[PDB]
């Protein structure tokens, strides 16, 4: 390994969010953050469904607004298109302009326990939609209705599209499905009990999981392992070593067969996915259990967030741009 | 003239504004259009004393007649909820909930 | 030009209606003008319908204007509060708040 | 005695006030209702301040408002000028035209208790307002303030203006007082611990009361008798018998030496006092117990409310009217 120079790595900026102010933080800390691929800003949602934007790696707000219900509970998802940014809660899909001007609300009775959604192969015009439930809906995206009803029989907890759906169950299984018919290609034996994260380029997935689900007699414990897999030749790969214990992961998306490894003390893996000898090593300062991660789109900025509700940019002292 | 025009937005934004009372689309546009009015007729300054402006009523009427491009920070009390919209966008949603109601 | 007269006040009946926040008095002044607010801007038909008519409004604002001794039944939503006011009398308690206001 | 022709005596109206969709109906009936002098209006009050006010002998909704702050109780009195209606609670002395406008608000740090008040001796210009307090407060009513603030050792819960001032204390004693310097010209031993009403006109005071108020040991019981008092030459007079105990007394605005004497069952005499050999006997059916009465201007009007809410006019089928 070889640790990284200051003057390419620092703390950028910070926000609490939900803050002691804001009405959603009695119901607890961020519930999932992402980059959006315009106007540099970090979306950040709540356990009850607020949805916050910030701009730069400073974290200057934006704007601010309930994307369902509040009973509906957390946030789960946010995907991100041209026209807005697309929502995603237990029991509905919500899609706003990055204003907050309301573009179009989908309250579907098979929508009961959604925990993911993915484009498919249509761009951006179409997103799956699943969760922890037999069914999965089709949504146009350009006309806001679901187009199509799915059955499943493996749950989802997460999904996102590369060259396939790559489709992760609530049970540690990756299910590699066919973007255009939904049909599984293939299952890969992820983790044991859970999959705590997942991402995929166009020639690799990767997860991060344990051997088992919470109980009173065990804590979830993580692997000290990422899982990879080629998805260009369609088979598992050797997995990447991480000690720390590997929570979050995000492909770099400029060194292409390259992950980013993230432990919940904050401690970040730059690593080569072909070669792991070769990583960058570096630290943050969370103030508590670090629980979300993302990448930017130029791989420039880093973001994370705590239990304690802080969400962090990290990444170079030298004018950092999210996209473009 | 531009005096009616300016009227009958009044109109429209005194009947759209806390009503009696579906989707969640509509939770937000009330929500938005009752912030813009607290934008342009409750203004206030640092202490929270009353800022009475003619000009900023007019003013503000005026580039919602126009659809102007421009973008109004529009904020909830507490803070929680943040629109950053523009004039346009508010004309476009404020007659399509007058047209609602005449449905 | 009477388009500019209803023009103002809307703008006064639109600053004074539900802002932020002494004396009893004043509690029933500000009930009073919500309570007209709604009588100009708010009909319904039975079962709750929405009763859009521009002249309505244009003939309430217009007899606020010419300060009418015609007297007007508001309601509160519960029916507990009842004003039998005649806008003259309206229109003396708005001038009167929007005064305040600037002071 | 002799018993009313129903072609003289019926019930002409009813209204429930507050009513089971009032937000004042948990807190109890009524707390005092009181005839204007103009526009045909009956007022009634509630237990936290609501004033109603009804047309006619039919009762017809007119107007209603809350008069102070519900946390500052009942509505204690009525009072009623050209301008408008004065109206007193505990804390404070309102007035407002009938139309609900707002005239004036008057909030005095030495308004602790305030339970009666009464005009002085400059027609409908002035009011003394006072209870059970030591302090007593004299106001401008054109003005709307106060102009004056005097002790008082005897505290009181009806004030009254005919001759002179006369004022019932809490300990069922009469003080008769110079509307002029509000000096006590001569003191009445009217009935033993209370007086539960009181009226006068320029030549005699009636009052109704009882020997103790009410302990877990007695219920207050109510006198077989009606007090009565000569204005003009200052001394006691033989009390009106009056077996179904004596509740609440008005004298006749027509009739001047004729008391109108009721009973908690609604059971009414009307009795000259100079004597009461030749008396009216009339019955109203109450719901339940009789707790406020009043007589129109006009002595063509009479009103009971009742513990269940309820408050009914009383008076002959042939056209009525409250006053002129």
């Amino acid at each position: 390994p070889h640790m990284m120079d200051s003057r390419d790595w620092t703390q950028l900026g910070c926000v609490a969010y939900p803050s002691p102010i804001h009405p959603d933080y009695h119901a607890g800390p961020a519930s999932t953050i992402a980059f959006d691929n315009q106007d540099e800003l970090l979306w950040i949602g709540t356990q009850k469904g607020f949805a916050g934007s910030f701009i730069g790696r400073e974290l200057k707000r934006f704007t601010a607004f309930r994307i369902h219900p509040e009973t509906d509970g957390p946030l789960r998802q946010f995907l991100f298109v041209d026209k807005g940014v697309i929502f995603l809660g237990s029991r509905s899909v919500y899609m706003a302009a990055r204003s907050g001007v309301p573009i179009w609300s989908i309250r579907h009775e098979s929508m009961q326990d959604l925990r993911a959604m993915s484009f498919t192969s249509k761009g951006t015009s179409e997103i799956l939609v699943a969760g922890w439930q037999n069914k999965m809906l089709v949504i146009d995206v350009n006309k806001g209705e679901v187009v199509k009803e799915l059955p499943t029989q493996d749950q989802y907890s997460f999904l996102k599209m590369s060259r396939y759906i790559c489709a992760a169950t609530n049970k540690g299984t990756v299910n590699i499905l066919d973007p255009i018919t939904f049909t599984i290609k293939k299952q890969w034996q992820a983790h044991g009990a859970f999959i705590n994260d997942l991402d995929t380029s166009n020639d690799f997935i990767v997860t991060c999981g344990g051997s088992h689900r919470q109980t009173h007699n065990t804590p979830a414990i993580l692997d000290p392992y990422v899982k990879v897999f080629d998805l260009k030749n369609m088979s598992a790969m050797n997995p990447v070593p991480f000690a720390p214990l590997a929570a979050h992961v995000r492909m770099h998306p400029r060194m292409l067969t390259t992950a980013i490894v993230v432990n919940q003390a904050g401690q970040i893996h730059v690593t080569d996915l072909l070669n792991p000898s070769n990583s960058q090593v570096c630290y943050t300062q969370p103030q508590g259990v670090v629980l979300h991660f993302d990448v930017s789109r130029t791989g420039e900025g880093k973001a994370l967030a705590d239990n304690k509700h802080n969400t962090y940019v990290w990444g170079s002292p030298n004018k950092i741009q999210f996209t473009e | 003239l531009e005096n009616g025009r300016i009227a009958r937005l009044m109109f429209k934004l005194s009947v759209v504004n806390e009503r009696g009372d579906h989707n969640w689309s509509e939770t937000g546009e009330r929500l938005l259009l009752k912030l813009f009015r607290d934008y342009v007729f409750h203004q206030v300054d640092a202490d929270g004393k009353a800022r009475l402006d003619t000009n900023h009523y007019l003013n503000c009427l005026s580039k919602l007649d126009a659809s102007s491009e421009e973008q109004i920070l529009l904020t909830s009390r507490d803070n929680a909820t943040v629109f950053v919209v523009s004039y346009r966008s508010i004309r476009q949603m404020l007659d399509r909930a007058y047209g609602e109601l005449g449905k």
